[PDB]
């Protein structure tokens, strides 16, 4: 079952049998970023791909579990080891240079991301997650979305928590 | 509300049309067939009470001489009021005789819950209406009953600020109680209905007349086949009804309990507390409160009755972990060297004996419990009767108590036979 | 990709008739054609019923009750066997006083003796001398 | 009127179990992928989910 | 289960100790 | 909130109470089989100690009212304990775990001779009330001894234990039924399970189980500590053996005839490494083919086969005979 | 402790901790109070040992720390 | 034949994942599995919204209200011109009043005529002289 596992997003993915693909992108730049989510699937689950990324990281402004923590250090650890290639690091190398100066070594990554807590990461997610603006796309069959289609009170309260998840969960 | 996933039928005209005239039924005995008695009963109870409601006039000093004279210059008047007191009683009968079947044939299994629950409840609104009704007769069994439903009622909120005053206002009856409590018998009684109906959809998932598995694949087709002999048993438990009635009360009697009804409320002030007792259905409780002086030790006693009798499925029932829970024991981890011990899995009804003697231990302690009225007068200056104490402890270690319920010696005397007839066999 | 199911899973999908009034051109569905859905208590009643049940090679006859008795094996024998026999040692005792008889009997007599002591204690009470 | 309900309820009952049942050997190629792969239960939506995962 | 008939209770039915309540009906018959 | 790291956790469970808790290698839920741990128990209870003493004591009573009452009842029904046992009345009509076991795992047979034994009874009983099963059936229902059924009920429970119970995870969860009623709306599941407190991670080590003493115990002569190889024991065991036969009539053998001790005798001594001629080779070949018959899984023959149908259309939905030069 | 929960409880930032200072830290600068060592990577070194039963083991040396890889091959 | 459509049609059928807890196993079926069955009320209540709409090549821009006027266009021209011409000349009169102008006056016209001619009988009636 979709229950047993520590991703709270995957548990929802699973539940839906054709939302497809999902990754979450972060792309910063000098001057700002973008932090977000792409779902990929059958658009009878539009709207269950257009409110779910919000609710879940809304929700860690509020309450974050462990198991996710630990999780996340966990993966991020792993993916820091396994930087081999050598194209891949030295792009790296140069990217980290031009925005920094200075290539940030391995193990200054691991103790920054180590030391956050729950507390830390509910704080970090409120102050970049909760009740925030957004810039949504939709492309594709949007005959079910067109009612909701202009940014709307809907819209608004997605990026709370708890508060707002009444149309993810329908259908 | 995602939680909630749904319900197990759409009950809309069209639907519920063709379940009942698709409904299939299996061959079954008279024992299976209290449930649709209490339901025909609750049909009556609808009928007559609606009756009676044209008649009675809410205000408390009119309703005793309205019910006189309507009697007289109204034909069928009191026919229909002896029709509703006599249902009430039968309601209470075939309802507690229902609640015993369903405890025989251990019905607590999770396949069952929906089944049961959704019984008790109705069951349990089924008692509320029935105390409304007192209410409405405006006599000192009225005025007591009142009373006592509003210190109950006080006793959470430990007597403060009048919280008790939206419903009974001041503890008494007057027309602003009578006039709320007359219409909220009302609604609830035709609540009751569809609550009714609620259970008998649930309940026919998994339904049987006996706990042993018939092979039998056929089934009788409800609409006549089986109505025709559920009418019939009807008939057959009133007519043992009107013979059992008619030889143990004769005509005219002495010290009847419905003596205490003479007072009625506003025409005469003393009450006549010596001979205090409600009826029969109530009688338990009452006694109840008797035996236990304390309160709120007595409230406490009431609520967990009816809260554990809604419980059953979950403290006995399989748990979905398929006999794979672990109780609690406090003597038995010393025998057995275990801090928990596995739920027993053979806990058959027909074969088994030790389940038949706990259950019918059960039914008569209820039986004795309602048998008379404790008399607080002097029943705690006398040493009171030690049988009462037994039953009402019985009656509350049965209900929640898995060692008299699916007991643990049943399981391991037949492992250690299995293990001596594999032994010698190999 | 464009595919329906995306190129990497399958989809068990189902384009429902209802909701659609006509198969094609002017045409309407067939009345019964939501019933193909199957395993759907929406699609019909006759879902509630279903118990497990498999069979194969089996036959069973059935006769019509207007060539059978119609009160059939009533008093087969005298009122000895069929009654005295049958419905009271083998109903009544067999299956239901065999059962309650030793609990419902230590249960009476208890609440016998105790509703005495209690009488006699409220007579001692209400009597002296 | 109770014999009436006798001859109604318990003799039709007693009629209606008047059942022949027989019982063959079916060993044909065909596989019981009926009985394997099968059944439909009315209240499977409180067991989705819940229980036995 | 079985109630004492000297108490001056009927059947069980405690109260009205003080009375004369069996004339006519439990003893004699009018 | 962390369940683990709370004060009471804290203040308890730590090295100086030995509370501590342990993290070990992960292993799956439900880690012991239900079968072993009553066997076990059930050799505690009634083979040693006090609670053993009362329990021997008690072996007259229990065997007439727990064992030959249930027998009696399921011969008068033409079955026998299997029947009431092997697979429950309330697994039969009503469970969803267990059908589904069997669609995927059980051949049809296993529970359909199990349903039509008990039609045969039915069939008559809710027509006629009281019916006593003639001899015929009853002799059938007689014939199998409960060493075979219980045989049966070991194989399931293990079956089900291994292949089922052994992989379920079971969670934290609210009602499973959605019932508006508020009593069953609010009904939490997860906690005062023992279960659920005693581990809260699944690398724990298991606190409480039983010693291998207890189970290597368990497994030794459920009767006694005998010694079958001197006269003075085996004297014992048979006299032991004879009273458990005569309080279960249908256990190991007919009510009427006696148990064949050199059989018995000759099968431990082949089992275990003790070995000797003492016994003859007809003896020894009979043992040796009766224990490999009895471990023996039926197989198909594939043999005596039905004729499969190949069904047409009939010749009403076909074209007439006639066919002539198009053209 | 006591102000780590308070701090929770409320979600409001705590300055004065060490573990936000580490996490609220300067991209373009080290962290204030760790640094890890450096290391070189050794060449490779292969080893195959086979058991009684016959399974047969590979191995190979860390050429740098990082992430543990295992295997099993069947010939089936 | 044996086959599902007996040899004769295609019959559109569809086992639906409804009254089922496993799809392999021991494993559960979807959470949202009986959504995939398109076009069906019973599916969504989101069907219900059953406007016919088909597009293609079309893009819509929509923007944040949080960086738009509170009260955009508001008395955007002259009081005159956003409320006097705009609004009490173009939807009042426009729409409204010339819609219904003449046939209210005339019903008002003759009912006052007729109302005044009831009350004339009624003077007459009551006074004489
Ligand atoms: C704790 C307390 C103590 C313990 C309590 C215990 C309680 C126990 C309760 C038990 C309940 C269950 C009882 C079950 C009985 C089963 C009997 C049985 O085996 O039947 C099978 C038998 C056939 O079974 P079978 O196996 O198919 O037959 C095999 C044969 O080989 C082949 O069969 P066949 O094909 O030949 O037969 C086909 C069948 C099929 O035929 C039918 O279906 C036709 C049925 C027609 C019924 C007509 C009813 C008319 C009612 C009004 C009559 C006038 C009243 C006047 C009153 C005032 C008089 C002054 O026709 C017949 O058999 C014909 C026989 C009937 C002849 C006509 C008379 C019928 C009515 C008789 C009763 C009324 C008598 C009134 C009073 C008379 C004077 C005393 O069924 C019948 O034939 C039933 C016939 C109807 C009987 C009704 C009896 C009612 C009695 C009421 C009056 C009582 C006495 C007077 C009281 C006065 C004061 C109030
Ligand atoms: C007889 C004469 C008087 C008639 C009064 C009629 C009602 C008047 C007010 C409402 C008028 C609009 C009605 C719209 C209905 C739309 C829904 C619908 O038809 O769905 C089918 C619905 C079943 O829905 P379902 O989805 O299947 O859910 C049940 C499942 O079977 C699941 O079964 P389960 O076993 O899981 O659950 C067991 C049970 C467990 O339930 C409980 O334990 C809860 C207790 C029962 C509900 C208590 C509601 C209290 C309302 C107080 C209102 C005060 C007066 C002011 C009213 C104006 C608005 C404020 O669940 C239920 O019974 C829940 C069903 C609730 C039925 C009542 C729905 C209407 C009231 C909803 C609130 C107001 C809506 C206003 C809308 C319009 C704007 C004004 O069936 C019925 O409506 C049955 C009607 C039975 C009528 C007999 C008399 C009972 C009257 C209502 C209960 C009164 C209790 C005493 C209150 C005392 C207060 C001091
Ligand atoms: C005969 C000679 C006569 C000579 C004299 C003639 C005089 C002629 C006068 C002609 C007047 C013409 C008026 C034209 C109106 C045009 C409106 C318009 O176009 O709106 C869009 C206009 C422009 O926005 P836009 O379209 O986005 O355009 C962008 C702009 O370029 C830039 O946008 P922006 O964001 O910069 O907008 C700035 C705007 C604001 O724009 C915004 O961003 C909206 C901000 C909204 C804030 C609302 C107040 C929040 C606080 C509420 C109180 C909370 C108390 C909590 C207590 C807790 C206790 C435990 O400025 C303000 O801050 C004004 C807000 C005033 C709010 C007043 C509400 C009542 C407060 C009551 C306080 C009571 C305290 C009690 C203490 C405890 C006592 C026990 O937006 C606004 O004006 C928004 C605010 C509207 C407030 C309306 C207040 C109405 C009050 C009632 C009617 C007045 C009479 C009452 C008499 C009462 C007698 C008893
Ligand atoms: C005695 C006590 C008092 C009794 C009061 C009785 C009131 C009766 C009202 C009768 C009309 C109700 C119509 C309701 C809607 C259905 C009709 C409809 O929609 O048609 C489509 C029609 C065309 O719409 P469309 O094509 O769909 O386009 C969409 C619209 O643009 C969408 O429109 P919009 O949203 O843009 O507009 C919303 C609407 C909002 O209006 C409303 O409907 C809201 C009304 C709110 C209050 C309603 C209740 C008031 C109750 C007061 C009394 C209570 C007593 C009980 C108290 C408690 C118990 C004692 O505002 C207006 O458009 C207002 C325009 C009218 C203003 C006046 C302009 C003419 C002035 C010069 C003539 C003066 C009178 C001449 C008399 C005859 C001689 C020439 O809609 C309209 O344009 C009608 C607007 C609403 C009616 C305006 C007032 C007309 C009154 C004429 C009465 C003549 C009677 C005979 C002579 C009487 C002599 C005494
Ligand atoms: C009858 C006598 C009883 C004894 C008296 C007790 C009275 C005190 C009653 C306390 C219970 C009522 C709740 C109030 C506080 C709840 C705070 C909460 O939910 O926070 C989490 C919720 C979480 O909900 P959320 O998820 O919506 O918040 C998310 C928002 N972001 C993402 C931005 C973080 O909200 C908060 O985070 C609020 C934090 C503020 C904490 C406020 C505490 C107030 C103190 C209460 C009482 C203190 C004890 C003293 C009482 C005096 C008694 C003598
Ligand atoms: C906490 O406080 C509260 C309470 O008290 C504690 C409450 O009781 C309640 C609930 C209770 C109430 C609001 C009071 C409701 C009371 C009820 C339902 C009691 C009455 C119950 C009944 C079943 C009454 C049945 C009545 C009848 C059958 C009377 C039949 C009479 C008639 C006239 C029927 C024939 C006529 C019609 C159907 C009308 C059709 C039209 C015509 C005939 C036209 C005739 C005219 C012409 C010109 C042709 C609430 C909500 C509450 O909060
Ligand atoms: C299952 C449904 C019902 C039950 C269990 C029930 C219960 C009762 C009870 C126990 C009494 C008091 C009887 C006594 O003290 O002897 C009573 C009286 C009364 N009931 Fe009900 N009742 C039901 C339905 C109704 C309905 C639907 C109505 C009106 C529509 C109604 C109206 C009345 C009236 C008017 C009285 C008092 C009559 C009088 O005092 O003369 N009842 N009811
Ligand atoms: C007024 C109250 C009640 C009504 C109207 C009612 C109605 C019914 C009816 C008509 C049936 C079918 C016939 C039968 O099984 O005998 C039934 C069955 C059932 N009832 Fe009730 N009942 C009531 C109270 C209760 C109570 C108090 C319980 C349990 C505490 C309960 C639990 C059950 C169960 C479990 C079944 C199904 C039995 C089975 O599956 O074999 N009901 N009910």
């Amino acid at each position: 079952t979709s229950d047993r596992q520590y991703s709270l997003i995957h548990k929802e993915l699973g539940n839906l049998p054709d939302v497809t693909i999902h990754k979450t992108h972060y792309l910063p730049y000098s001057d700002t970023g973008l932090f977000g989510s792409y779902f990929y699937g059958n658009e009878i689950f539009g709207n269950q791909m257009l409110f779910l990324s919000q609710m879940i990281l809304s929700e860690y402004a509020s309450y974050i579990n462990q198991a996710e923590i630990y999780r996340a250090r966990a993966k991020y650890f792993n993916e820091l080891l396994a930087e081999q290639n050598s194209a891949d690091i030295a792009s790296s190398i140069a990217t980290q240079v031009t925005y920094l100066n200075r290539r940030v070594p391995r193990s200054e990554v691991a103790k920054r991301i180590s030391s956050l807590d729950s507390g830390l990461i509910n704080r970090a997610a409120t102050r970049w997650f909760w009740d925030k603006e957004l810039a949504i796309v939709t492309w594709g069959p949007s005959h079910g979305l067109i009612a909701g289609s202009h940014y709307n009170r809907s819209i608004k309260r997605s990026t709370l928590g708890w508060y707002g998840n009444t149309h993810y969960y329908i259908v | 509300m995602e939680w909630n996933k749904g319900t197990y039928m759409s009950t809309s005209i069209k639907k519920i049309v063709q379940y009942f005239s698709v409904m299939t039924v299996s061959f079954h005995d008279i024992n299976s067939l209290f449930g649709f008695f209490t339901f025909l009963t609750i049909a009556s109870q609808l009928v007559s009470g609606t009756m009676l409601a044209f008649s009675l006039v809410p205000e408390p000093m009119l309703i005793p001489m309205v019910r006189e004279e309507e009697d007289v210059e109204d034909l069928y008047t009191d026919d229909f009021f002896w029709l509703h007191e006599r249902g009430v009683d039968m309601l209470f009968i075939f309802s507690y005789f229902h609640l015993f079947r369903k405890i025989y044939l251990n019905n607590f299994e999770y396949e069952q819950e929906a089944a049961w629950k959704s019984g008790v409840f109705t069951f349990l609104l089924f008692q509320v209406v029935v105390f409304l009704g007192l209410v409405l007769c405006c006599t000192h069994l009225s005025d007591i009953t009142l009373a006592i439903a509003a210190n109950l009622y006080d006793t959470f909120f430990a007597g403060k600020g009048k919280f008790y005053w939206w419903i009974f206002t001041s503890k008494e009856l007057n027309t602003d109680t009578i006039i709320r409590l007359a219409y909220l018998h009302y609604v609830l009684a035709f609540f009751l209905a569809y609550l009714g109906l609620i259970h008998g959809v649930d309940m026919h998932y998994d339904w049987k007349n006996e706990s042993s598995m018939d092979g039998l694949e056929t089934e009788m087709i409800w609409f006549d086949e089986a109505l025709s002999n559920e009418l019939g048993a009807m008939i057959e438990i009133i007519l043992i009804v009107m013979i059992v009635c008619f030889f143990m009360y004769p005509e005219p009697e002495a010290l009847s309990y419905e003596f205490f009804m003479w007072g009625d409320i506003g025409f005469i002030n003393d009450v006549r507390f010596l001979s205090v007792a409600p009826h029969w259905y109530f009688r338990p409780f009452m006694a109840w409160l008797t035996v236990c002086p304390f309160h709120k030790i007595g409230l406490f006693g009431l609520i967990y009755y009816f809260f554990i009798l809604f419980y059953q499925p979950v403290i006995h029932g399989t748990n979905e972990q398929n006999n794979y829970t672990k109780r609690n024991v406090a003597f038995v981890s010393f025998f057995i060297n275990r801090s928990d011990i596995m739920t027993p899995k053979y806990h058959s009804v027909e074969d088994n004996l030790l389940h038949q003697i706990t259950f019918w231990l059960f039914l008569c302690s209820a039986l004795y419990v309602t048998s008379y009225l404790p008399y607080g007068r002097f029943y705690n200056r006398i040493n009171g009767n030690y049988g009462t104490l037994w039953s009402f402890m019985y009656i509350f270690f049965y209900l929640g108590n898995s060692f008299l319920r699916r007991p643990l010696i049943t399981e391991l005397y037949l492992f250690n036979a299995f293990v001596k007839s594999k032994f010698l066999k190999k | 990709m464009n595919v329906t199911g995306a190129g990497l899973t399958h989809v068990k999908d189902f384009h429902s008739d209802e909701m659609r009034v006509f198969r094609g051109g002017l045409r309407h569905i067939a009345d019964k054609q939501g019933n193909l859905i199957y395993g759907s208590v929406n699609s019909s009643v006759r879902y509630y019923h279903d118990k497990m049940s498999y069979e194969r090679g089996f036959i069973q006859h059935s006769r019509s009750p207007s060539n059978q008795f119609i009160n059939f094996h009533f008093m087969l024998g005298g009122f000895r066997t069929y009654v005295l026999e049958r419905f009271f040692k083998q109903v009544w005792y067999r299956r239901n006083i065999r059962t309650f008889w030793f609990p419902v009997l230590i249960s009476y007599t208890s609440g016998c003796i105790t509703m005495r002591m209690y009488d006699n204690n409220c007579y001692d009470y209400f009597y002296f001398s | 009127i109770l014999p009436f309900k006798y001859f109604k309820t318990k003799a039709y009952y007693r009629n209606l179990l008047s059942l022949r049942w027989e019982m063959y050997a079916v060993r044909d190629g065909v596989y019981y992928n009926h009985f394997k792969y099968g059944g439909y239960n009315s209240r499977a939506y409180q067991f989705r989910g819940y229980f036995w995962a | 289960f079985i109630y004492r008939d000297d108490i001056g209770a009927f059947w069980g039915i405690k109260g009205y100790e003080e009375l004369v309540t069996e004339v006519g009906t439990h003893k004699g018959h009018n | 909130v962390r369940l683990e790291k709370i004060l009471w956790e804290q203040l308890v469970n730590v090295k100086a109470f030995s509370r501590q808790r342990v993290i070990g290698a992960p292993s799956k839920w439900y880690n012991e089989n239900r079968t072993e741990w009553f066997k076990v128990a059930q050799h505690n209870a009634f083979n040693t100690g006090f609670s053993g003493v009362i329990l021997r004591a008690l072996e007259p009573l229990l065997a007439k009212f727990i064992y030959r009452w249930r027998l009696d009842i399921a011969h008068q029904r033409g079955l026998t304990l299997e029947d009431s046992l092997l697979f429950m009345d309330r697994e039969l009509r009503r469970c969803y775990f267990f059908e589904t076991v069997a669609r995927q795992n059980l051949h049809p047979y296993t529970v359909l001779f199990m349903k039509k034994r008990r039609a045969r009874y039915y069939k008559v009983e809710r027509g006629l009330r009281g019916f006593y099963v003639p001899d015929w059936v009853r002799k059938e229902a007689e014939e199998r001894q409960l060493s075979e059924t219980v045989d049966n009920i070991f194989n399931w429970e293990n079956f089900v234990y291994r292949e089922y119970m052994s992989d379920m995870t079971p969670i934290g969860r609210w009602t499973s039924l959605s019932k508006i009623t508020p009593l069953d709306m609010f009904q939490y599941y997860g906690l005062f399970r023992n279960e659920a407190w005693d581990r809260f991670f699944y690398n724990e080590a298991f606190y409480e189980s039983y010693s291998e003493k207890e189970k290597q115990e368990a497994n030794g002569n459920p009767f006694g500590k005998f010694n079958l190889q001197t006269a003075d024991g085996r004297a014992q065991f048979e006299k032991e053996v004879n009273t458990f036969i005569e309080r279960y009539p249908f256990a190991v053998t007919k009510p009427g005839q006696k148990f064949d001790f050199t059989r018995f005798y000759a099968l431990e001594d082949l089992a275990n490494k003790r070995d000797t001629s003492k016994y003859d080779p007809a003896l020894l070949e009979s043992v040796k083919n009766e224990l490999k018959q009895s471990a023996a899984l039926p197989a198909d023959n594939g043999a005596n086969k039905t004729k499969k149908s190949k069904p047409i259309l009939p010749d009403w939905l076909q074209p007439k005979f006639g066919k002539a030069f198009q053209a | 402790s006591v102000r780590k929960a308070f701090y929770d409880f409320i979600y409001k930032d705590d300055k004065s901790a060490e573990t936000y200072k580490v996490t609220t830290a300067d991209p373009r600068t080290p962290v204030q109070g760790f640094r890890g060592q450096t290391a070189e990577d050794v060449a490779a070194k292969y080893e195959v040992t086979k058991l009684a039963n016959g399974v047969t083991i590979i191995t190979e040396s860390q050429t740098f720390p990082s992430q543990v890889d295992m295997g099993i091959l069947l010939d089936v």
